Formats: structure tokens, sequence, C-alpha cells
């Protein structure tokens, strides 16, 4: 079923969708800090592998708002609740790795 | 003749019940949950017209928090008061409340802290939008009730959310979406499937199959008459346990909408006033 | 030197004293440890704090003890905790600042300093239970333990009340602080005047939850004759909800006592103050978790007070005793005569099985459910007595003194708070250890419907009432029964002669049947045993002369429990099968058993 | 002492299912099948509070179709000697 490959490219596009959903997943949840798992799950429920993957890619694009701190007891998420999601919107737009990766 | 109710929707996130905090009070919120124990709709005041005959009555306002009393101030006049009452049933704003005590979603439950239900009152046309024993999403309107107060969320937007563009399943699935497309490519596995159901059991296969299929479809819908029932009821008779279904059923514990009703002595609390019986297994086996 | 008026706590001077310590620690603890990492922890940990920016330093207590300075600081802390911790937090922020300044630009930039960091000291003192405590210590750090009984939902607390005026309106709002809210009569904007109603918007006020946890404390070390006290602690803040019910937790907090108004109408207060725990540190710490385990987590409490190592040797020694399998069964019931195989099967019930989670699920635990019947006055009671005595978590109950509900979920009105409160019935409690069931044959048909769920599930699902849940209760079952006979009488179907559902019957792991052949020739002996004591009237030499352990047993049981995980390998397999084959030649469960 | 007019004829005939708040408080004609229909009890509706601590009688109130709520604060107090309705002196209805 080449329907599969269709789904593959489609998801490749849904990266951006995820940015937009995560961005503002924070914002329509007037918190901007959080339990990474939680929102990960809500946005997940919108559409886990894909989910965590997005968690990663966003971290990479925006290693400013986001920090991941492994502590004894585990890796704690760090999230800058004051980061600017518009700038972050355009930045997410431009750096998909410029969609070159 | 002026009554307006405004309902936002399409909020970006979803909050867990336990996730609730006192910081979020008085701001709208997002919660989905399992409905329990609905209550009959009862009229409200919104604004009530109550005042004394001295000198003028049925000033229209408040009783806002459940009190329900009373006329607050500038009584009577000129009997200025205090006094009390008098309420015009001629003039006030009824509403609603059906209220409901909803439970947190089952799957979520962190071990072992166990579920905690909360109550929410259905005001406005969102009333009755609810169904008991149902996963449903709501807009927070959260706030509080005295008790000393106890927070109780409220609901503007009642969504029963919780098929398909099988794509949008794939799109939804997307990450594996690569992986098991192979499975679609793959074959025989009707065996391997069959070769997977109740690993517990030696043989017992015709069953293992049967369960599998039972999980499968067969379509609602005629419109002549009966929407053709897709569902299939399976009976398995046997010499007693040692696996009875003492095995098979328990195994079948692993599944969606999955209702393991131990014994038939309940007595039909199943369908009590959730079909413990049934409405919970809707699109699932009890 | 300033002071605090009664605290004798010099304002500052401990800020230096601390500052020195905080800055400079390394491990002086290893000295107490006798030693046998080099660098000081506090700075490093603190830096981690700054980076992560989590505030909430839970300290140690005692690192101070033993270090000079701060030795006294240990004392004053235990004594006058609140003020102390305040000073502590202050010094802490100041120190964070002085640190950033070293780093020049730090974390973009100065906001973070304004944020609040707080001490959550733990490990403080060896506190004796609760019931022990005197009014002498109303406010002190105190250590506690044991499973979590029940927990109230969050209860809002306005530090800050919220008020508005009829005029103009102005929205001004008063902070509670002291536990009364004194509202202004009139008025803000207008002001005026005017004796204009100042409205209190309850939706607009602040809320703290500081949650409420019913605590069932186990200090162990039970002086007797006391029965476990239950506790309730107010937590506060981030601590709230961090605890699942039933957790076995170490937490420390401030002893607290409050009067409560009796009339609920009149201003009267009850004198006779009511004590609660303030709940400082638990063992957010929740977020920290095994970051706590860093610094190695106190050498695992120095083995958690394992046996006199010598005693352990005694254990491993007695293990060699070949008779041990028997000797134990003897030691089991000193008072009871003969009927050994009983004492044995029980002994196994003490050693029962091993828990298996599979990948998930699995979870056959070790559970074994023994039933026993026979002619009455068998002492059949006495045993249940003994076990119950031994069993830490066990509970002894009578048929018909019972119904399917009292075993679970009373969900009674708390009525202390005038609240409804979920009360674990008998069974949920009994999770762990064993259950002692009188008059099983006589239980209400409603009752024991419970059982099949338990026995099979080994857990319990209550969908009832406000909360629907499946709670796990894993416990052993010991049931007593009287044949209708009450002598079951010869022949008959015994299976009949026992009454009960042949299925529910079949459920019981160990089916013990007691009977009397009138060994003449027994009664004599039994009568000798019995007839003894007699002498001595003051209890002495029950079974003498015979070899038995006493408490060594308890420990041994404990250890074996803790440390053993048997695995049958292949060997059993064959014969094992052939057995159950001969049996059905009966049920699978028989095998499982 | 009194005569009540039944008038006659007002279509309309708002059906059953079709009614709105706009329909409320205004005269409406309708028809339909008699389902379970109440027994009769005399009207004259009044509710009142004998309390507990604050002695009595808190006087008659008229409530409500149908609330009977909430009777917040009266008579000393208002609590904790709080209110209990009495069989004596509470007007009833049955009607239809």
């Amino acid at each position: 079923s080449q329907r599969q490959k269709r789904y593959q490219q489609f998801l490749a596009m849904k990266m951006t969708q995820v940015f937009d959903i995560l961005f503002s997943l924070t914002r329509g949840q007037p918190y901007t800090e959080t339990y990474l798992s939680s929102l990960i799950v809500d946005s997940l429920q919108d559409s886990t592998k894909e989910a965590s993957e997005i968690l990663a890619g966003l971290q990479g694009i925006l290693p400013m708002d986001i920090s991941v701190h492994q502590v004894d007891g585990g890796l704690k998420v760090y999230r800058w609740n004051s980061l600017d999601k518009n700038r972050f919107s355009k930045l997410l737009q431009i750096h998909k790795s410029k969609q070159q990766d | 003749e002026r009554v307006f109710q405004i309902s936002f929707f399409n909020l970006p996130t979803v909050h867990r019940i336990r996730d609730i905090r006192s910081e979020k009070i008085g701001s709208l919120l997002s919660i989905s949950g399992t409905v329990t124990r609905t209550s009959e709709v009862r009229p409200e005041l919104y604004k009530a017209s109550f005042t004394c005959d001295m000198c003028r009555a049925i000033v229209d306002n408040v009783e806002q928090s459940f009190k329900y009393t009373e006329p607050t101030f500038c009584p009577n006049p000129s009997c200025e008061n205090r006094a009390f009452w008098t309420l015009n049933v001629t003039r006030s704003r009824f509403l609603d409340w059906q209220k409901v005590r909803i439970q947190e979603n089952a799957n979520e439950i962190p071990t072992g802290s166990m579920p905690r239900t909360l109550d929410v009152i259905l005001r406005g046309d969102s009333v009755e939008r609810a169904k008991p024993g149902d996963r449903c999403k709501f807009t927070g309107v959260e706030i509080v009730v005295p008790d000393t107060y106890k927070i109780s969320f409220l609901a503007c937007h009642v969504i029963s959310i919780g098929r398909d563009q099988e794509v949008f399943l794939n799109s939804l699935s997307s990450d594996e979406i690569n992986e098991l497309k192979e499975m679609v490519k793959d074959e025989h596995i009707y065996d391997k499937l069959v070769r997977s159901i109740a690993p517990a059991v030696f043989g017992h296969e015709a069953v293992k199959k049967g369960i599998l299929l039972q999980m499968l479809g067969g379509v609602h819908k005629t419109v002549e008459g009966i929407k053709l029932r897709g569902d299939i009821n399976i009976c398995v008779v046997g010499d007693p346990s040692t696996s009875k279904s003492q095995f098979l059923k328990y195994v079948v514990g692993f599944a969606p909408r999955s209702v393991y009703t131990s014994g038939k002595a309940s007595s039909a609390a199943g369908l009590t006033a959730e079909a413990g019986a049934l409405m919970l297994a809707d699109n699932g086996i009890c | 030197l300033r002071i605090i008026w009664g605290t004798n706590v010099s304002i500052q001077e401990c800020t230096t004293n601390f500052r020195n310590f905080l800055m400079s620690f390394k491990y002086k603890f290893r000295k107490i440890l006798d030693e046998r990492d080099e660098e000081l922890y506090y700075i490093k940990q603190l830096n981690e704090m700054r980076e992560l920016g989590t505030s909430n330093l839970n300290l140690d207590a005692r690192n101070l003890l033993a270090y000079k300075q701060t030795e006294d600081l240990y004392h004053q802390l235990l004594n006058y905790p609140q003020e102390v911790i305040s000073i502590m937090d202050q010094t802490i922020k100041d120190c964070m600042v002085s640190l950033i300044v070293d780093n020049n630009l730090d974390y973009d930039l100065d906001e973070i300093e304004t944020k609040f960091y707080k001490v959550r000291p733990y490990n403080v003192g060896s506190c004796k239970g609760m019931r022990e405590l005197n009014p002498n210590d109303i406010d002190k750090l105190i250590n506690l333990k044991g499973l979590v009984l029940r927990s109230t939902p969050v209860i809002p607390d306005m530090k800050v009340a919220f008020f508005k005026c009829n005029v103009c309106d102005h929205t001004m709002a008063v902070e509670i602080d002291r536990g009364v809210i004194q509202e202004p009569a009139r008025c803000e904007r207008i002001d005026c005047n005017e004796p204009n109603s100042m409205s209190l918007i309850h939706n607009r006020c602040s809320f703290a939850d500081k949650q409420v946890i019913k605590l069932q404390e186990t200090p162990d070390f039970v002086p007797d004759g006391q029965t476990p006290h239950s506790i309730s602690l107010c937590v506060y803040d981030e601590l709230v909800d961090s605890c699942r019910a039933g957790d076995r937790i170490e937490v420390t907090g401030t002893f607290r006592s409050i009067p409560i108004r009796a009339n609920s109408r009149q201003r009267v207060l009850k004198s006779l103050y009511k004590t609660y725990v303030d709940v400082v540190h638990v063992k957010t710490s929740t977020i920290e978790q095994e970051l706590m385990q860093n610094k190695v987590d106190h050498n695992e409490v120095e083995e958690v007070r394992q046996i006199t190592d010598q005693d352990l040797a005694k254990i491993r020694e007695v293990a060699a005793r070949e008779d041990l399998y028997s000797l134990l069964a003897r030691s089991i019931a000193p008072s009871i005569y003969e009927l050994e195989d009983v004492k044995k099967g029980i002994l196994l019930q003490l050693f029962g099985g091993t828990n298996k989670t599979f990948t998930k699920g699995g979870r056959y635990r070790g559970d074994i459910n023994i039933l026993l019947c026979g002619d009455p006055s068998t002492s059949k009671s006495q045993i249940l007595q003994y076990v119950h005595k031994i069993t830490p978590r066990g509970v002894y109950t009578s048929g018909k003194g019972s119904s399917a509900v009292g075993l679970t979920a009373y969900i009674t009105r708390d009525v202390d708070t005038k609240q409804l409160v979920l009360e674990s019935g008998a069974l949920v409690l009994s999770d762990g250890g064993v259950c002692c069931i009188d008059e099983f044959d006589k239980m209400s048909d409603s009752t024991r419907s419970v059982l099949h769920e338990v026995m099979e599930q080994q857990t319990i699902s209550i969908a009832k009432a406000g909360i629907i849940t499946t709670l796990n209760a894993r416990s052993s079952i010991l049931a007593s029964a009287n044949p209708i006979g009450s002598r079951y009488n010869p022949n008959l179907p015994v299976t009949e002669n026992i009454d009960l559902p042949p299925p529910l019957l079949s459920r019981f792991d160990l089916v013990y049947l007691v009977l009397d052949k009138v060994d003449e020739k027994n009664d004599r002996e039994l009568a000798k045993h019995l007839t003894n004591l007699y002498l001595e009237d003051k209890p002495e030499h029950i079974s003498q002369d015979d070899v038995l352990p006493v408490e060594f047993l308890t420990m041994y049981i404990s250890y074996a429990k803790e440390h053993i995980h048997p695995i049958i390998t292949e060997a059993a397999k064959t014969e094992l099968v052939r057995a159950y084959v001969g049996m059905r030649k009966a049920t699978t469960r028989q095998l499982e058993s | 002492s009194e005569i009540h007019v039944r008038i006659s004829d007002f279509p309309t005939i708002y059906s059953l299912r079709e009614l709105r708040e706009s329909n409320l408080s205004s005269l409406v004609r309708v028809t339909g099948v008699v389902t379970r229909r109440t027994g009769v009890f005399p009207q004259l509706k009044y509710v009142k509070f004998n309390c507990l601590k604050c002695g009595s009688i808190l006087g008659p109130f008229f409530q409500d179709s149908n609330e009977e709520i909430r009777i917040s604060f009266c008579t000393n107090c208002k609590s904790k000697g709080p209110f209990r309705v009495n069989g004596e002196k509470t007007v009833y209805r049955n009607y239809q």
C-alpha cells in the first residue's frame, strides 16, 4: 500500500503541524511551563514515537525555551514559560533545519 | 427577552484532573473526563427578583453563590433593612443546573493513587449535552464552591469527544505508519494473528480466533429498519474452570472498552443511574 | 548579638555561621561514617540548583552534625525550626546572589535572584513515633513513617482574601495572615466614607490547598499495648498531591496543635488543643526524586539495621539443622498439641510462594489460602489467635460479624471535618500478611462474593459510589469452618459434609480436615500436655523438654522473606506433572497450588 | 366567592415538542395524551422553619415550584441550631 509512503511524506509535513500545535499548545494552556509528558499526551491525542520525536526536534530548534536536565531520579524538563511564541513561530518556520534534514 | 450564552472551543491543550491547581482558578480551563451520576436539571436564578412589599419588591439580582438568600442591601425601603424576601417567581432567570460528578479517565490513573471524581454543574444548553459513563471534554470555567471553599469546575462547552479517515488514522498513527504497512504487505498472519491471541493456552485456538474476530467489525447499518448490527456475541461453554473462561476472559482483560464483569451477581448496577453493564463496553465486550 | 526574643537565636551570626558551613563542607560525615566525593557537595549541588533553577533545597540534617561550625545550629534548628528555616532561606538567596556576582552575568539576569528558594530539610533526628511525644514538644521537627490512609482533596486557602465595594467599586483585598480575615467596613473608592457594603468576591480570593492526608503511622518499635495511631498532616503548597495513598514514606515535619471551636455557632473554642503535623520534607522533592539518592542516600541507612550479623550467622546456622523443617513446625505452636502437618502447611503459608509480575501483570504473588475444618474446640480458634498474633498485617474476623461491605470502602462521613471520608474496609487493610476468618461456613452469601474476586483477582475493583476503582489487596487467607455434624460423620460425601460451593470450596488452597479416632493413647498424652500447667502456674516450661526458637523465628521469617527468591528450574517439572496427572486420573489449580 | 374563566380558543396550538423560552410565561394552547397524573392535595403553599437552637418559628415562607431552597440565615444565629421544617403549619398543594 503506497498509501503508506503517502502517510510518510504527510507526516514529514506534519512536523510543522506539530510545531504549530506545540507552540500554542503551551499558549492555549495558559501555563507556558508544564509536565512534558502531559502536553505531549494531549497533542498526541490530537492527530508516541512521533510525539517524542517532535519533542526532540523542537528541543533542537529551540534550545532556549527548552532544556532537558537529567537528574538522579530522571531527566527533568525545563521550559522557559516566558519565551516568545511568535518569534518562535517564525523560527520554527525557518529552521525545520530549513527543512533540509 | 435577552439571554446570551457564549462558548469558546478549540482550546489548544487538555488538563488532567489531578493536574488541577489553585492558580488556575477563575480562568477558563480544559478537562476531559469520565461522566458519572448525572442529575436532573433544575431551574436557577441567574438574577432573582426578591424584595419586600416595603416599599418595593423583587429587585432583580444575585443569589449568585448557592445561598440562596437574599436581597443584599437597600431594603426595604423605606423600612430600610434587613427585613427579608420577598421573592417574585414572576421575575428571575432560571437555568439548568443539571450537575454531574465526573471521574478522571481510567487509563490515566497513576498507580496507585486511584481515581478521584469531581463535580461540575451543567448550566445552559450545555446541559443534557452530557451522557453518563462517557469520556467527554469540557471548557473549564473552573472556580470554586464554599464548603471554607471547595473548588468545583463548571462547564461552558460539553464535548463528548472520546471513524475514520483511515488516513487520518495513519496521519494520526504516522510514526509507526511506516512500520506495519509491512504488516499490510505481510500475509498468513491471520495465522500469526491467530498465532497470537491467548498465548496462555495450549490449543484453545478456535477460541483465540473467535476472540480476535469478536474484536473485529461487521458494520452497523439497514435503513429499512434495523441498522444491521455488526457486533457478534460469543458464547463459550465448558466443563468448569482451571481456565473455565477462568483463563480466556481474564486474558481478554487486555483491550479497549473492555468490561470484565466477574460473575453475574452485580446485580445490574451495570446500567445503574454508566451502564456498568454496557454503555461502558459500548464498542466493546462486556 | 541581637536575638530572637525567646528563640535565643541571634539574628544573623548564624548567617555567618551557616555561610561558612554552606560554603565549606566536603564530607565530614564520612568521619561519623568512620569513612573506610572529596570535594564539597553544597557548592556543587547549589550550582546545579542555579542552572536548573528549581529552588527548593531539601538540605540533609545532619550534615551540620557533625561539622564545626553549625553544631549548635543543629540544636537550635531542632528547637526553633520556623524562624531558623526563615533565616536559612534568606541566607540562601543572598548566597545565590553572591555566587552569580562571581559569575558576573548569570542566567539573564537578575530576576532569578528575586525568586524564592526554600529549605526542605529532612533526615532530622530519630523521633519516637507520635503517641510518645509530649506536649513538651509542640513545635519541633519530627520523623514519621507508615502507609497513607486517606487524603482530602485540595482545600483552598486565601492567604489573600478578595474584596470589592458597592462603591465605586474598588477591588482592594486583604491577606489573611493570621487565621481571621478582618474586612474593612467601608470603604475604598468611594472613600468618602461611605458605609458602602464592601463585597467579598469568593471567586477572586487566593487558594492554598495545603492538602490533608490521613496517616496511619507505623513507628514499629511498638511499646505495646498501643494500637497504631493514625495521623493527619496538612502538607502545603508543592507538597500537595505529591503523595499517592498507601505510600510508605519517611516524611518529616513540624509538630502542631490547634484548638477548634465547639459550638459552630458561638465563638467558643474547645481548649484541649488538637494536634496536627505541619509536614516539611518527605522521603519539590517529588521532582528531585533520586537526585535525593545522590550523595549515595546515606549508605542505605547503614544497611537499615540488619540483624546482629552474628544473629544472621545463627540463622544461616540453624538452616543447617536438618530437622529444621520439622523443628520449626514444633516451635510454631507451643501450646497446641500434635496436628503437626497443620502447623507445617501454615509454616509454608508463612513462607508462601513468590511474586511474579511477568512483563506486566503476571502477579500471582505468593498467595496461599488455607482452610481447615473438623470437630470443634479443635483449638481451631487458638491457631488463628497465634497467627494473628504473629502476623504483622493480619486481621481476625468472625463469620456473620461480617458482610461483603465491611471488608472494604466504608466511605463514612468523616464528620471530624463534617466531611465524607473513604474508609478502607477490613480487606484493603489486610492487604499484605494474612487474614483470619472465623465461621467461614457461616458467612453471609452477600459476603464472600467479595472473596471470589479477591481469591481470583488477588485485587478488588470497587466501582461503587463516588469513586470507581480496582484496588489491590494481596493477603493470605486462613478460614475456619465447622462441618454440619458438627462431626462431619463417617461416610457421607465429605464434599457434601462440608456444605459450601464445591467451586468456592475448590478455590481454597489448602483444605485441612480435622477428625478424631479416639486414640486412647492420645487423649492420655494430650491430657498430659494439657494437664501440665498445673505447674507452673506462673507461665513456665510449656513444651519442655523440646528445642524451639522464639523471636529468632520472627526475624528468620522476616529475613527469609526479604532475601530469598527460589526458582524451581527443570527438575520439578516432570514428576510435578506426573503428580497432577495422577490427580486428574481434581484440577489445574491443584497444580498451581 | 370566585369564578375563574377558562376562555376558549387560541391556536397557536404550540405542539408539545415545539416550545421555547420565547414561549414561556405567555398563554399557550396544546393537546396530548394523559400520562401519569397526580392525585389531589389542597393548595396553599407555604414553607417555614422551626430551627433548633434559635427557637422558632422563623415564620412562613412560600417555596417553590419547585425548589424549596435554600432558607439561608434567620432568627438568631441562623446556625448551628439550624432549621428543620415541621409538620405543623406548612401549607400544601396537590391540585392537578
